[PDB]
């Protein structure tokens, strides 16, 4: 029980856990150089997030090139992720970067591209061209996360409106518009979104963070847009409004993973609720054995200060305790004065929470929900984690070429590293968002074919021995596919490391 | 993972004073620990002996401890911005002649037990002649 | 299992649970008025904290009289706590502390928040200072540094309660460590069956803004999940611009976390940690809570005079409110700091001695009826002592509430 | 839970279990014919018992040769057991087959080797030679099974004793006598025992039912008595006196299996306790993973009637519920009018009681006795049984050359058949005495070397297909050794039968 565990914790004993959780880092001005990326990889990064709501294909090509380079230098396999800009009534490019609005003021809200950047305290641009036809005089316009509300007074012109400012606010370039009445009927993928996705498939990204996903049909649209040239890239649905919470079950089934965008959620739902919502979404994800990621608002203040607030640290630790596979930084590492240090703090938080969690509880919980009879595949992975606990194995080594098996093992949440020996680099890259997992590449072309699965097993055990997981006389658990399975691993082996 | 680099030993007159310095590079990337996360101990090994606790300082400098032999004479402090630990030694006496080490523990809190430290400096000779 | 509970939570269902956690409020300029005190009380406060680091004896006498008055008007038993100054910027009881502690004892405060507690010896020095006139007042030891955490077990046996000053802890030890220390200390208290409170850095930004940050909110929720009996406000209610809204915010968070926690995990954990010949006291208490679960009782009415029983039933964390029918008013006030308890007072002088133990029971059932907990047809667990036993509860009755 | 199982039982539903307990038949006048034996085998015999208490090497040679011929005809592997006569006082032979005594008579008991076949109401022979020197006047000499008591009155010659009969009981022939008096200095293996053991070894028996086992050192003496030629033969210690129960822990450790002889036991200890001793012994054997057999007093009334009594049936059923591996028939099959019929009843009782047992209780109870960190060997076997339960496997197929693994899997008591593919016919025959196992033989010489361990797996799957156990679509659990180590199986796969 957690209780017994908790009463046994000591602040004074060093911790000893090999970090299970994974860290996603957004790239931008502070971290786009190759030396920066190398320090980010050394100091814990598993996925590099390219945030397409800003920047040109040139800026993002630089990131892709630079990360592949730093990785190579380091001999790692780093995931690259594309975060879509997404359907969003947006507005920005303010003349001098900014405009301040006082209550009682009147302001022009235009859909003319001539003011698209010359947006002043009197006239600014809103990206939706149907706004004059959808908002009538009287209703409001929520600008910058419901912080700055405007009351429509008149349809001043064909594509401009004269509005009444409720509360003072400092509006910076490109802040989201959140029209309270719906019937906006927003799509799954803007025309920019689509183009960007082809750029991504064309450059070889490993996962899409699709933004503002509300229904399952839209995840399907994202898939369609990725095409067959990228039928294998992960789609990670970004849950950021109440619709996505509402349809979380359909969405989870149509996605490869989930991202809980807490600060976006926070504009429509109260904070005490957002807490609950995170517990439900992460746990559903756990049960589905899909990756789930906590994003918005993590060590926010560490963008400018050398240390976060305790409140923020507990916030991260909660995400871990709650079940999250990954934590993502967004601007802590993009524009921040302490990129590496914040990554290393995330590493310390992850290990502390991991050491602070009863190792068996999740295994037992997940196992009790499993309907019986289990499939063979399910049973193989379940009982591999169970055998691990029972013999006190120090590593599970799964040979998988797609990564399915390693994800199913990680769902059962063992208390040891999972090592995946794969023949595909894309699988190394994509496994970076699955808890406990580390991959190991067997270039078949440059070696045998390993039909007897033996040099791949050696590759795995060699990795575990050199990375401190396992020693002479330790037991390990080998999960792989037999000679005779259409697909999937169905064999397991309990081996002892030999001197 | 983290490495320590000592400087400052020598010969001194009974009653004089020296300042030992230890500079830190590197990290235990696995854990996410750096000099600024780790408590630091200072130990000494006199000729023919094992190696004994002298003093210790917690990660952020907020806690220190000293053996009675050196209380009121020795002061451990640290500058995390410069990745450096200091051991200021005043009113040195012949009984302080020994080789002196800094060591770093993967804990925010220090120990007096040498086996509980993870990385060491390579040691410097301090000789107090009267 | 918590996992199964989580996967069926919904952000859209109104939540229906009676708040089991208790809020402590610090009093200052924004809230010393009797009207303002009444507002705190209506908006969920159960104990008033006096910070003896600032303010004169006259100033706190003012707060004591004003809380007693506003409480009297609302018909509530609010506790009063005296937060010691401590040896601040070494001994345990500063001379100032001694005079402050006797002032509190003479003026009838319900508990001491002993500051900078490091060893169990120091909490016993505090108990000595309280004297026989304060023999029965709660000593709540404030853990605010590393010696406090190192010696937490001795400090828990010697104290009545423990308070985690997480901001104070964060000065010597790193934040991730404070996270772990909080879980350790809360649960050690949970097992010990003694109240634990979380103190600093709570909704601090609400001191000046009308809503807090989401990180702050999860920090409070995470205290509740961690097991804490009470949360405490500090500047939020003393200097703050929104004292009433922040207490209400604490109430909403407490309820949501409570409804998100799995009802049986605590009970099963605490019970399985017990040794196999249980003592009859412990047995009656656990089995009452157990019986409440098995029969889905909506209330547990316990007849304690000292409140011992109420603390013990609380340790097993039942699903429903615990109504304590007591005859000592100081118990009404001290019980405001234990989770799920709500005291009803029976004046033994003004009403005939309830030797039968039967009018107190009725009093309790009527309280539960009006509050809204129990309705005709519902079951309740009644726990008291028999005509002849040695000063502790030993019998338990199961009652179906009837139209009356 | 058994309660929950019990209240769901129906007497009108046909049972559909595969018989897991095993039946041992002793061979005698009604069944020694090759045709009789084939009928016992078809009826469900797994081991043929030879009571060496009676019979010549020529007779037992004949039994041996006939059972091999009958098995060869039916394509079966039947185990042969040799039950020792043991260090047991015997009562010569009596002329005209019988002789009766009345209390108040005087009868001589001589040890003069003469009169061995004469044997009259007036003077008869006994096995012990120093009987005149040990039992002194007044001593109580109990014959048959304590049924008769005699009091020693006279000294007579160096060879003979005059005793007063305290009875009313008719003797049958070459009965045994168990005299309570001490200074008996009981041997472990008599000269007759020793030569009988060699005959068995030289003729190739599969197992010894060692008689009257009291101490562990006796079991070692028996082992010694079998030379290098007999190191592979199982010894099953027959527990038949109070000392047997006294030392059961040492004797279990030293033996390959235990036989609970309840009649023999009932002569020295009260029935009520025999019941308890049976529970104790059987369960300790289950936890040790060694076979235990119940032997005397089984369906004794069926030697001459075509129906057993209900209490007799429940006695058998109780042994199975209790945990017994095998039940053993004695006279019922040796000198009885209904040999095939009583074996078929044993088959029916086994199936009924196995089907009324709760599938999972024994697996759980044994698994919770296990100290944690389990050995890999133990982990592999227990985990294969839990896998079988979770996937609702219809068969476990283990590839074991000595059978150690098959016994370890059986110890965890799965609910489906266990098929053991061996390269050793001795193993096929010896596994006949463990619950739920069925052997399939791979002739290394006839076919390949099955290095891959593939032909054998096919042999096993094929078998379970023809046997009626599995159909295309069902799941099977396969346990074997990898091709990098030897000694014990450490590898497991979950396979769906295809056809």
């Amino acid at each position: 029980s957690q209780l017994q565990h908790n009463i046994g914790l000591s602040i004074f004993e060093p911790v000893a856990k090999h970090r299970a959780n994974r860290i996603i880092c957004t790239i931008g001005p502070s971290t786009q150089s190759v030396e920066a990326l190398k320090g980010l990889m050394k100091s814990g990064m598993s996925v590099a997030r390219m945030n397409f709501s800003h920047g040109s294909y040139e800026y993002h090509q630089t990131t892709i090139n630079n990360v592949r380079a730093a990785a190579a230098e380091l001999g790692l396999h780093i995931g690259i992720a594309l975060d879509t800009k997404g359907p969003e009534i947006r507005t920005g490019l303010f003349k001098d970067g900014e405009a301040t609005y006082a209550p009682g003021d009147t302001v022009l809200v235009t859909t003319d591209p001539a003011f698209e950047k010359i947006g002043t305290k009197e006239k600014f641009y809103v990206d939706y061209p149907q706004l004059p036809n959808v908002v009538r005089p009287g209703g409001l316009i929520y600008v910058d996360d419901g912080v700055l509300t405007l009351r429509v007074l008149s349809k001043e012109d064909d594509c401009t409106l004269k509005c009444h400012v409720n509360n003072h606010h400092r509006l910076t370039d490109r802040k989201g518009i959140n029209l309270p009445g719906c019937e906006v009927d927003l799509p799954a993928v803007s025309e920019k979104d689509r183009k960007d996705l082809q750029f991504g498939v064309e450059q070889g990204v490993d996962m899409i963070f699709a933004s503002f996903i509300r229904t399952a049909d839209q995840v399907r649209e994202v898939r369609a847009a990725l095409g067959e040239k990228g039928k294998d890239t992960l789609i990670i649905s970004k849950i950021e409004n109440h619709q996505g919470v509402q349809n979380i079950d359909a969405i989870i089934e149509a996605s490869d993973g989930i991202m809980v965008a807490r600060g976006d959620l926070g504009v429509e739902i109260p904070a005490e609720k957002v807490v609950v919502a995170q517990m439900c979404i992460i746990s559903k994800c756990n049960v589905a054995g899909k990756p789930v990621i906590c994003a918005t608002q993590m060590l926010e203040s560490m963008t400018t200060n050398p240390r976060p607030t305790r409140a923020e640290v507990t916030d991260v630790a909660n995400a871990v305790f709650n079940g999250a596979d990954c934590v993502m930084l967004s601007g802590e590492t993009a524009k921040g004065k302490y990129p590496n240090e914040v990554v290393q703090y995330m590493v310390r938080i992850c290990i502390e929470a991991q050491s602070a969690t009863h190792d068996s509880v999740m295994f037992n919980s997940i196992k009790n929900l499993q309907k019986i009879p289990m499939s063979p595949e399910e049973a193989v992975c379940s009982s591999a984690v169970s055998s691990a606990f029972e013999v006190q194995a120090k590593a599970i080594l799964v040979l998988s070429n797609t990564g399915r098996s390693a994800r199913l093992i990680s769902k059962y949440r063992p208390n040891c590293p999972i090592i995946c020996a794969t023949t595909r680099l894309l699988t190394c890259r994509q496994l970076n968002v699955t808890r406990s997992v580390e991959s190991v590449y067997y270039d078949v072309d440059a070696h045998g074919e390993d039909n007897d699965r033996e040099k791949r097993v050696q590759l795995g055990v060699d990795w575990a021995k050199t990375k401190g997981y396992v020693s002479a006389g330790d037991v390990m658990v080998i999960v792989h596919a037999d000679h005779s399975v259409k697909g999937y691993p169905n064999q397991t082996r309990l081996v002892r490391v030999r001197e | 993972q983290v490495q320590l680099q000592e400087s400052g030993g020598g010969l001194v007159q009974s009653g004089g004073s020296l300042k030992l310095s230890c500079a830190a590079s590197g990290s235990n990337f696995s854990s996410g620990r750096t000099f600024s996360t780790d408590a630091i101990g200072w130990f000494r090994q006199a000729p023919g002996k094992e190696r004994e606790f002298v003093g210790g300082i917690s990660w952020n400098g907020g806690i220190t401890d000293y053996v009675d032999s050196v209380k009121g004479r020795f002061t451990i402090s640290r500058d995390n911005a410069k990745n450096t630990v200091y051991l200021q030694m005043n009113s040195l006496q012949p009984e302080d002649t020994a080789v002196y080490y800094c060591a770093g523990r993967d804990s925010w809190y220090f120990s007096k037990v040498p086996d509980e430290y993870r990385y060491w400096g390579q040691g410097t000779q301090v000789t107090v002649s009267s």
